[PDB]
């Protein structure tokens, strides 16, 4: 019966490390691997409304 | 074909308007909502992560 | 908290029982 | 999917239905006890659309369903509605068809004879079941909770039995059953929702109150004194995101629904609540009976589940009952699905092969059979 | 001009405002819940021109007026509008002033706290009145019958309340609070007169179409006798005449509309109808007190004055309810003006004279007290 | 979380507490 008690200390505690690394390393690498890429999104996207503004004034003028 | 460039003028302004107005209402969009897909998971996460430790008695 | 609803029950109910045999071990006589 | 004639074990109350296999130590799939009725005139052709849902369906489509319980206060009243949900229960989720296996349905100790005998006739004739066995609640609590001892509290949606046992033994005397139960505790809710300006009526109104009830509702250790503040103060208030957007915000009436358990008063009922009745049974038992009782109070059903309940029911019956003696609740995280458990143990036991009437027996008795063979 | 500081005496409804003192048998004066707007631009100058109308002045000048009534479905949402109903009513019908007189409103026993609350704040706040009393439609419908005991059944133009009530106690677990009303069956005969041809969408085609419910409407005893029969001959058919001449000739609509009440699927409502919910209040109520209730169902409000109503009901209510009992209903003359009455009755009581909230406990409380001092 | 840090050692030391009278009035008696 004790042994249920140990066996559960150790598989929580064996999830607990495993969980705060993947707690914060799935987060980790989503979260910085997302804004990574958003941040790089948001810069394209940003370069590109303005070649569209510029585009739309060079055929405003033509 | 005046009246439908005007008109295809009008709409190519109104939905590349809509384009770039989504575009933006979406980056807006996702920019505010990875900050929350960021943080959301992050905070919680952490909370999860900290709460393995935090039941650590 | 799965952790403290598991270790909850097995503290209150360890207790418990651990008081329970403090009571009768002194109750008995 | 199954390699043996295992029996298939259901426990269905007033709420929902709990199944799965006999062996098992949990059940597959639970079902709401429901069967969905449209009550709006088709407009489109093509679109489908059943008679009834049942149900998971009944509750998926319930926008424009009136939605009915087969069953109340613990027996069935509509067995079509039941014969359709046992259909769903038993083979669409369950995958196994009765007709190669026994089933176990469960039963208060008092409960009319003839849902029992009807439980019988349906799988029997219905199902084609080989064999049957209606098993009483309280039995299959104290086999799962690992007590032969106890008071057994189903205080479910449907009625609340409280039925002592001792060593295996029934004592029918001390059975306190009341006419107070989880859909009772629904109703007033909606009542002083209603006072709070969120008037409920129709069914997805009242299936909205009763998720608020399963998500915001507790007990409270002491209610007298969590109500002077959670009706005096935002503090202790709580939101609900009601299905359109809207919220509900509520204070006391979070848990002065739950206390109608222990102030039946609040609904017009006659009682003193479930901790006079628990306390009952275990005064009118004998008194070598009455110290395993006090330090045996058997949680299992719904409402055993409400914050503040497992502890508020041990210190009401250590406020009734004498000094020096202990008093214990029975109340582990696996509470209340104790009864669903057991169901699973009896059918499996060993000792109960023998228990089994097989469809030999009960075509030559006829359902009345039930009565003279379960126990 | 009273000589005596008796109560002032008013039901503020979604419908009508009811008025008189306390002590009376009558209002002295009933006028719509309206405040009108004008929904146009002027161009005259000189022309004097409010920019709110009340009550009667609403009605008068509503050709070119928006009309909107403060209270919905029993409860008080505008309160700025009802301060001008209730100046209105107090100061150009009845020539008193709230400020040297206690005053009475009334509302049904499940409405939402808020409306007595607010209710309760203005009549101190604006009017000084120096006292005032909430009081349950439910106990001044049954005043004004004569009755301990019975049903209200006050059907009126909100909401029907459904309440038992045994020996002045409530019994409020059985109450059914319906979203079934006088106002919902004006906009279904609108709708069901445009069917005839004859569209009403705007406040006077809606004003025009209470008139058309109000002396044309009934229900009968047998809804599909005098539906086959209005359905197939000009026999049953009356005309109404509009107030700019035209002329609308109505058949089964006449009683198709009102009929809702006990189909009030017509409408869309997940409902039984009204006989169902009266015989439901009773059947929630212990043994010994349904044979008291049965014989006691009791009208009050609007719509219980339609042909074939007290019959209609009585009819379903015998046929669910079981043999050798009697079943009554009891619809006195003074029906829709009932509750009024009921008021004076309460408010003259010597009985009555410590349950007022004086201006004194109000301000050292707030309106909240509403809720500790009048039930 | 201060009532998960502090109830969770109370707890274990009533149990503990209890534990250790149980054996000693035992001894006892």
């Amino acid at each position: 019966f004790d042994d249920i008690h140990r066996k559960r200390m150790e598989k929580d505690l064996n999830e607990l490390q495993a969980l705060i690394e993947a707690h914060f390393e799935n987060r980790k690498k989503e979260e910085e691997e997302l804004v990574s890429l958003k941040d790089r999104i948001e810069r394209r996207r940003a370069e590109r409304a303005e070649q569209q503004r510029i585009r739309n004034e060079r055929e405003k003028e033509r | 074909l005046s009246d439908k460039l005007k008109e295809a003028e009008t709409r190519a302004e109104f939905a590349e308007r809509s384009v770039t107005k989504l575009e933006k209402s979406i980056d807006d969009l996702e920019d505010e909502l990875y900050a929350q897909k960021l943080k959301y998971k992050a905070i919680s996460e952490e909370l999860d992560h900290a709460l393995n430790d935090m039941t650590s008695i | 908290m799965d952790a403290i609803k598991k270790k909850m029950q097995m503290l209150k109910l360890d207790k418990e029982n651990a008081l329970d045999r403090a009571e009768q071990a002194e109750a008995d006589k | 999917d199954e390699d043996e004639t295992t029996a298939l074990v259901c426990d269905n109350g007033s709420g929902l239905v709990k199944a799965g296999f006999a062996g098992d130590d949990a059940p597959r799939a639970v079902f709401p006890s429901i069967v969905g009725r449209p009550r709006h005139q088709g407009v489109m052709v093509g679109m489908g659309q059943k008679d009834s849902y049942v149900g998971d369906e009944a509750q998926s489509k319930r926008g424009i369903l009136t939605l009915k319980y087969p069953i109340e206060h613990g027996i069935i009243t509509n067995w079509d509605d039941m014969e359709k949900i046992w259909h769903h229960t038993f083979y669409n989720e369950l995958r196994v068809a009765p007709e190669e296996h026994p089933t176990l349905l469960t039963e208060a100790p008092l409960n009319p004879k003839a849902n029992r005998e009807k439980m019988t006739q349906i799988m029997f004739e219905t199902f084609n079941v080989p064999a049957m066995y209606v098993a009483i609640q309280a039995v299959l609590s104290l086999y799962a909770s690992g007590r032969t001892t106890g008071i057994v509290l189903d205080s479910g949606d449907g009625v609340t039995h409280n039925v002592p046992i001792y060593e295996g033994y029934a004592l029918p005397h001390a059975i306190m059953r009341l006419d107070l139960a989880g859909r009772d505790l629904t109703d007033y809710l909606m009542k002083i929702l209603t006072e709070r300006g969120y008037s409920f009526v129709t069914t997805a109104e009242r299936e909205i109150v009763r998720d608020i009830k399963e998500k915001l509702c507790y007990v409270a250790l002491d209610f007298e004194n969590e109500m002077a503040t959670a009706a005096s103060s935002s503090s202790l208030e709580k939101s609900y995101e009601l299905p359109d957007g809207q919220v509900i915000t509520i204070g006391n009436e979070r848990f002065r629904c739950p206390e109608t358990l222990f102030q039946p008063s609040f609904i017009g009922m006659e009682s003193a609540g479930i901790h006079e009745t628990t306390y009952n049974s275990i005064m009118k038992c004998d008194i070598d009976i009455r110290k395993d009782l006090y330090a045996n109070n058997v949680m299992s059903g719904g409402t055993t589940m409400y914050p503040g309940i497992a502890d508020r029911m041990q210190k009401e019956i250590t406020a009734l009952a004498p000094s020096t003696m202990k008093i214990k609740i029975i109340a582990p995280p696996e509470r209340k699905y104790s009864v669903w458990i057991g169901g699973s143990i009896l059918a499996s036991l060993s000792t109960f092969q023998q228990m089994w009437i097989t469809k030999q027996e009960y075509d030559e008795a006829g359902p009345s059979i039930v009565h003279r063979k379960c126990f």
